[PDB]
């Protein structure tokens, strides 16, 4: 029956809300310090010179 | 989160007349054309009624043409279906479905049955 | 895998003999099949080559307009045609597979070879000949080119092959630092574009034989004179 | 009681709705508001692979970053020398509609799969020169849209009868079972340390498994429709979603809760496939409308257009190392960019 | 004068139908396959003829003889030569292609013949151009051409006006006939999806057939007179001007019949003018 | 370029002959997406994936039946779709016909003709004429309808002339329907399938030379 599922989604659910969140401007800052760190090796976010291209 | 919440059924004499709301929330309303569903007891999901994004086109059932309409609020997230003269084969649980994209006419597997853009539904009873 | 040729022997001087190799254990229609000659009491030299299909075909500039080579892709044979036979191609001649992709490791499968018996291209010193050797001592085998095998996209076609004692040789090395499959991780190639080094980090019983060292920069394949490591 | 159950499945679902919204301080726009603008970003069809004479449905490279296996509806998987344009090999399917493949980290394997719920795994390092199937996975009871190398012997399939599964290839058995999705499950990425990966699915939600464990982490929604692709963040702590309300969204696992939001208004399509840059500033996406967009992932400003396909694209993938974009589409070609 | 008007029109519309074409081609993806390869291999012959035929009028009207020099007078009428050749030559094919398209649909074909259609264009130009060789002497024959005239005359107007009008013709009959039998085919009743194919079907044999008639009541007269004066004023002056204007009328007729026929061309003209 | 990079080279050139002939061997076949539903009798028609191959007039077909709104997109490159409806029963009429519907007005299947086999007519037939279930409490506007045994004749042409008009609504000629009755023991489905499916490529073949 239906019981059985709902009660498997209200204990995923309970599983679910008791985990620890970050604040989202944290998660922000570390998605910058991230990109910014690997921005240098990007070919695609800064173009190589064209010796170093594999498909010149 | 796409959410769809049925109101407005209940229990009526043959003859009486109901109101169906689907307040709708998670999704913009207007690109969206939405559809009405019922399932009668023992039976599988059947498709009663549809309105189009703007409510141009407007289509029923044969079954149900001419006593039950049709309508969407845009402004109001809420679909309607006005019920006139009610049959005692128009018992079941009404389900208010959204088409699985935007901008599109066609509806797959609105009446399916594990469609996952559909109401719980409200059960109106004669 | 296996490869059985037949047709070598006895041969008069000036005569015509055919050699046919037949391919069992893998898609031979897929391979270049290529053929190379040792002469008795001497090193490897490649003959001939034919195409997955026959397509290019190419011959030593020693047996070019004498030899014909040629396939059988339904029935897995590979023949050599042979005329006008002189007292230097007494040899034994081994058949060798040969598939070319990028990644591959050609002349990974040689032929148990046959026995014939009558009567401007890059030249591979391999200077020394035999160095004395005990068991568990790391040996150092080099080589040396006449051009650089260095080609513009990064390949360094040398290729390493072992001839133990009364046995066909064995891939060791392709392209200078790939160790081919089933190869004990003890061999090392190394080598820029003109000086090679085959560093073996252990000496086993079974490393004890001759060690070629293989050019396929171009299609002239040259083979060098051979190390020879014994107890 | 039916209607208790509900009531605290709704209570818990306001609960982590509460959270989330306490948990957000200020969105991603307003941190990244002073970044320099990314600018345009052209790129040029280096390579055109041809070949294949049906719709090509998936693609993947190798971590060598020149070797790459792409799936064509004309029942053959072909291995591209991208450098050169030579085809190394050519895999004849059982069969033809096959909607997904996958190329293992070491290269000794592919995967395929599509409307036969079978994955199938070859060999494409024989002693005998010739490619073979090696295992056959059985036990999804609908159509694969996508599987993901784990090692040489543990994948990740995502099926169309709403789960996902990790198989054991040495034995050709279903490890664990991921269950939670009430919609198809469409795609799948690993995260890098491979210990979790999250599947988009036809519900409208993206959920993050534990591959030891067997259980879903977290639930995160937002989508307004199907969702049709997903790929983590280089780092591991995010991935972008792209669905069929012609947007794609980005989400934070420690965060657990949308980031930004990739959408215009003169896109109605819906997004096919979505990929990283190597350092994840730019996010490529595949549309319907014939064309792969360039988004700064970090503001959300559109970079540049992939034009040059005259049909969906329904592939998109990155390098390893990020020099090059290959974008394969439903004109049976494939593109490499630069 | 009042002839001259009719012939600058029909030279302008030609020469915009063909622009129009060829630029439709080289800027919509949409209108560029296989099929549109001949159709603008034709549009570039058509183009050659059109611009080699207005200089004879420009120059030799009133009081003016020659104009460029003879070397220019010899590659101007070689130009024109290899430009009819090749217009009617691909005509040819077109029709044959058409009628392959048409009658035989299940032999399907053009996934990536691209090259064979386009070195097939190749192999029209080059035999345009040979049989366009015998006129690389000058007027072509001034003196000592009874003979040697007769036998070109004959050939000439064998090979462009007998051979191909005979290949479209009997092509385009089968094409009429395979489309009016397919007609009965179609669901017939229950319109808005049947009825449409029956007339759109009914109109392309109908233009069909309006083609060949086209093309062999344009092309007659100026055969005919070139006949006849390879057999041995006032009246003969108009008489040779209308019969010009009636050869190079064909010209124009080639783009219209596209744009008649196909809708999708049709606002591609509508939206480029 | 290397000697090793030139038979690499040759060896893709051999990958690229072999599907080409593969290709040119597998374009000569029609591929077919039977899609109808249970009791409506699909499967006998023609005499994971029932897939079905018949031919006629040396023209080879395929069928393709599997055992929606994502794997449908797989079959939109078929040559046509063959949906059968089982007319008989007028309770699942306007099921079928709303399937019939999405179907057609599929953003990726706004290009294929449906081939539509109006299955069991024979049934249907001896419904009307015992008259127990009548088509005008199902549809009502069958009471007001005239066609253009009367009865059974009248009977048809209402239920091919819903689905037309379905079919009529939308497309603007870029495909049509082709409405067929079948009595399950009829042996001309195939027939009627070539016929059909010879029309849909002449009508393609049209559109593509810019002839339409
Ligand atoms: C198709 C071939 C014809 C003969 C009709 C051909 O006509 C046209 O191609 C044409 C195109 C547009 C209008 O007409 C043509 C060819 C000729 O050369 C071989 C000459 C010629 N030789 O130097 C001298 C006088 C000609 N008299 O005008 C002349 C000529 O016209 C009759």
């Amino acid at each position: 029956a239906s019981i059985a599922q709902a009660r498997k989604l209200v204990e995923q659910l309970k599983m679910e809300a008791n985990i620890d969140r970050i604040k989202v401007s944290k998660a922000a800052a570390d998605l910058m310090a991230y990109c910014e760190a690997h921005a240098k090796e990007d070919p695609l976010l800064t173009p190589v010179p064209a010796s170093e291209n594999p498909f010149r | 989160q796409v959410q769809l919440q049925e109101s407005g059924g209940g229990l009526v004499q043959p003859g009486g007349s109901l109101r169906l709301s689907c307040a709708a929330s998670g999704f913009t309303f207007s690109n969206y054309k939405m559809n009405w569903v019922r399932q009668a007891p023992g039976k599988g999901l059947e498709w009663v009624s549809d309105i189009s994004q703007s409510g141009a086109s407007i289509s029923y059932t044969g079954s149900v043409k001419g006593r039950f309409t049709i309508s969407r609020d845009n402004a109001k997230n809420t679909l309607y279906l006005q019920m006139n003269s009610l049959k005692p084969e128009d018992t079941a649980v009404y389900y208010c479905a959204r088409c699985p994209a935007p901008f599109t006419r066609d509806c797959f597997d609105v009446t399916s049955t594990t469609y996952a853009y559909r109401g719980q539904g409200t059960q109106v009873t004669v | 895998v296996q490869l059985v040729e037949s047709g070598g022997g006895l041969v008069q001087p000036g005569g015509s003999r055919k050699l046919s190799c037949s391919a069992s254990g893998f898609a031979f229609s897929s391979f270049g099949m290529h053929w190379v000659r040792q002469a008795p009491e001497k090193g490897l030299e490649w003959v001939a080559y034919i195409s997955s299909g026959s397509g290019t075909i190419y011959y030593a500039d020693t047996v070019k307009g004498r030899f014909t080579i040629s396939r059988d892709d339904p029935k897995n044979t590979l023949f050599l045609q042979m005329t006008s036979l002189r007292s230097e191609d007494t040899a034994m001649y081994y058949c060798v597979r040969s598939i070319y992709y990028y990644g591959s490791s050609p002349f990974d499968f040689w032929g148990q070879g046959t026995t014939l018996t009558v009567s401007s291209d890059i030249v591979m010193t391999q200077a020394t000949s035999s160095v004395p050797v005990t068991p568990g001592e790391s040996v150092s085998i080099s080589c040396r080119s006449s051009k650089s095998l260095l080609h513009s996209n990064g390949n360094t076609y040398l290729y390493w092959f072992l001839q133990r004692p009364g046995q066909s040789p064995q891939l060791l090395i392709y392209r200078m630092s790939n160790l081919a499959s089933g190869v004990p991780d003890r061999f090392s190639g190394s080598g820029s574009g003109t000086a090679f080094t085959l560093t073996i980090s252990r000496l086993e019983a079974e490393d004890v034989g001759v060690y070629y060292c293989m050019q396929h920069l171009e299609y002239p394949l040259t083979f060098g004179a051979g190390t020879k490591l014994e107890l | 009681e039916l209607d208790q159950l509900r009531q605290e499945a709704e209570q818990l679902k306001n609960q982590i709705r509460d959270a989330r919204k306490a948990c957000a301080d200020a969105t991603l726009s307003q941190i990244t508001n002073n970044i320099d603008p990314v600018g345009r970003i052209q790129m040029r069809t280096r390579r055109t692979l041809r070949g294949h004479l049906a719709k090509i449905y998936a693609m993947h490279w190798g971590t060598d970053s020149r070797l790459l296996v792409s799936a064509s509806q004309d029942g053959k998987l072909i291995i591209w020398d991208s450098y050169t344009t030579n085809k190394v090999h050519a895999i004849p399917l059982r069969s033809s509609w096959v909607m997904t493949c996958a190329y293992a980290p070491s290269g000794n394997y592919v995967a395929c799969g599509g409307l036969d719920n079978i994955c199938s795994i070859y060999n494409l390092k024989t002693r005998e020169g010739n490619v073979r199937v090696s295992r056959e996975l059985a036990g999804h009871t609908g159509y694969l849209s996508c599987c993901r190398f784990l090692d040489d012997n543990q994948i990740v399939t995502s099926s169309g009868d709403t789960t996902c599964a990790l198989w054991d290839i040495e034995t050709g058995q279903q490890t664990t079972t991921f269950t939670g999705h009430t919609g198809d499950v469409m795609s799948l990425s690993l995260a890098p340390d491979t210990r979790l990966f999250v599947s988009g699915a036809c519900d409208a939600s993206a959920k993050l498994w534990d591959v030891r464990e067997g259980m879903c982490r977290q639930t995160f929604t937002g989508h307004e429709s199907d969702i049709n692709a997903i790929c983590f963040f280089p780092n591991g702590n995010a991935f972008a979603t792209g669905s069929d309300d012609a947007t794609c969204r980005l989400f934070d696992l420690r965060a657990d809760q949308e980031l930004m939001t990739y959408s215009h208004d003169n896109i109605i399509c819906g997004i096919t496939s979505v990929s990283f840059s190597k350092s994840g500033r730019l996010l490529l996406a595949g549309y319907d409308d014939f064309n792969c967009n360039v988004w700064d992932a970090l503001k959300a400003d559109r970079a540049g257009v992939l034009a040059g396909h005259d049909n969906r694209v329904s592939c998109l993938g990155v390098t390893d190392d990020g020099m090059a974009v290959a974008t394969g589409s439903w004109d049976s070609f494939l593109k490499i960019w630069n | 004068c009042a002839i001259y008007i009719t012939y600058a029109v029909i030279i302008s519309v030609g020469i915009l139908g063909n622009a129009i074409l060829i630029k439709v081609f080289f800027k919509t993806k949409s209108m560029q396959t296989v099929p549109n390869i001949f159709i603008t291999s034709l549009a570039f012959g058509d183009l050659l003829l059109l611009l080699t035929c207005v200089p004879v009028d420009a120059t030799h009207y009133l009081a003016e003889g020659w104009l460029f020099g003879r070397i220019g007078c010899k590659v101007l009428s070689f130009i024109r030569l290899t430009s009819v050749g090749v217009s009617v030559f691909t005509l040819t094919i077109l029709s044959a292609d058409r009628y392959k398209a048409v009658v035989k649909p299940l032999e399907r074909q053009p996934s990536n013949a691209i090259l064979k259609t386009c070195v097939k264009a190749g192999c029209v130009w080059i035999v345009s151009m040979i049989f366009a060789l015998p006129e690389a002497i000058f007027t072509s024959y001034p003196v000592s051409k009874k003979l040697l005239q007769e036998i070109h005359s004959l050939l000439c107007f064998l090979v462009f006006y007998i051979i191909p009008l005979s290949i479209i013709s009997v092509y385009y009959s089968l094409i009429a006939r395979t489309l009016y039998k397919s007609t009965l085919n179609i669901p017939t009743e229950e319109q808005s999806h049947a009825r449409k194919q029956i007339e759109s079907r009914k109109r392309i044999a109908r233009t069909v057939l309006v083609l060949v008639a086209l093309f062999a009541l344009c092309w007659l007269p100026n055969h005919l007179l070139y006949l006849y004066h390879s057999f041995t004023s006032a009246m003969h002056f108009i008489f040779t001007i209308f019969s010009r204007v009636l050869a190079f009328s064909n010209s124009c007729v080639n783009p219209f019949a596209l744009y008649w026929l196909s809708k999708s061309f049709q606002k591609h003209f509508k939206a480029q003018l | 370029v290397s000697a090793e990079d030139k038979a690499a080279a040759e060896r893709s050139k051999m990958i690229d002959k072999n599907l080409r002939e593969d290709g040119e061997k597998a374009r000569r076949t029609l591929r077919l997406l039977l899609l109808g539903a249970d009791n409506s009798g699909k499967s006998t028609i023609v005499k994971g994936i029932f897939e079905t191959k018949f031919q006629v007039d040396k023209v080879n077909f395929h069928m393709f039946d599997v055992g929606r709104r994502k794997w449908i997109q797989c079959f939109n490159d078929v040559t046509a779709i063959i949906f059968v409806v089982d007319s008989s029963d007028y309770n699942r009429l306007q099921e079928a016909l709303n399937d019939f519907k999405s179907i057609w007005n599929n953003r990726w299947l706004r290009t294929i003709s449906v081939i539509l086999f109006l299955n069991k007519q024979d049934l249907l037939a001896e419904k009307v004429l015992a008259g127990k279930s009548k088509i005008e409490d199902y549809f009502p506007e069958f009471a007001r309808y005239t066609t253009p045994d009367p009865r059974v004749t009248r009977a048809k042409y209402f239920i091919r002339k819903e689905f037309v008009d379905i079919s009529t609504a939308s497309g603007d000629g870029r495909h049509i329907c082709y409405p067929h009755f079948t009595c399950a023991v009829d042996t001309e489905n195939a027939r009627r399938i070539f016929n059909d499916c010879k029309d849909i490529i002449l009508q393609m073949n049209l559109r593509e030379y810019n002839l339409v």
